[PDB]
């Protein structure tokens, strides 16, 4: 006989949904916040 | 273990007034717990301590010691704090203001006590061109204060 020993082993929906939702900063903007709609 | 340096880059001054000079921008950085002597990086924060950061960042480039490295890092990483955090338009208008280095936690170990020495490099950063050396005073001057230590001499020990 024979033997070999098998392959065993082949909260987060807000979390990730913000990770889409950087928006990074701008480079042009400088540091201003971009919150402000003036 | 205190750590200032740090606060120093939180303080808010209150905005100025149309006829009031602009106040140049101020950055304070350092880096901790440096593998470093505090008296062989005494040297290179003495050679920078008056400098453009384009200077500085040139003459730490060529010099073969240890902690020219760690002081160039220190260095780029202020000026990227001070174009981005601290408003500072242009990368080239900044002198290091200051440029010291202090002991940090050094370690005992057993040989024979031995001590494996850290140290701290603190940096300021201020807005502009380096201010111009001062100048080495002229004959004219040395004369001017003579005179003056002349003229202020009183009759001592009477009325």
């Amino acid at each position: 006989q024979t033997f070999t020993f098998p392959d065993l082993f082949p909260l987060y929906s807000m979390l990730e949904e913000e990770r889409q939702q950087r928006q990074s900063s701008d480079p042009r903007r400088g540091g201003v916040p971009s919150w402000f709609g003036l | 273990i205190s750590r200032k340096w740090e606060k120093k880059n939180k303080i808010v001054y209150p905005p100025q007034l149309p006829g009031e000079p602009r106040r140049p921008a101020e950055i304070y950085h350092c880096r901790r717990q440096i593998k470093y002597s505090k008296d062989k990086m005494w040297y290179l924060a003495k050679l920078i301590r008056g400098m453009s950061i384009d200077q500085a960042l040139a003459q730490l480039e060529f010099n073969d010691k240890k902690g020219a490295k760690i002081i160039k890092e220190v260095l780029l990483e202020a000026q990227d704090m001070a174009v981005r955090d601290h408003n500072v338009e242009f990368r080239s208008n900044l002198y290091i203001a200051e440029s010291t280095s202090g002991r940090g936690q050094c370690l005992k170990r057993i040989r024979g006590i031995m001590e494996k020495v850290y140290c701290h490099y603190f940096v300021k950063l201020v807005e502009g061109p380096p201010p111009p050396p001062e100048p080495p005073k002229t004959a004219v001057a040395h004369a001017k204060e003579y005179i003056q230590q002349l003229r202020s001499r009183t009759i001592v020990h009477t009325l």
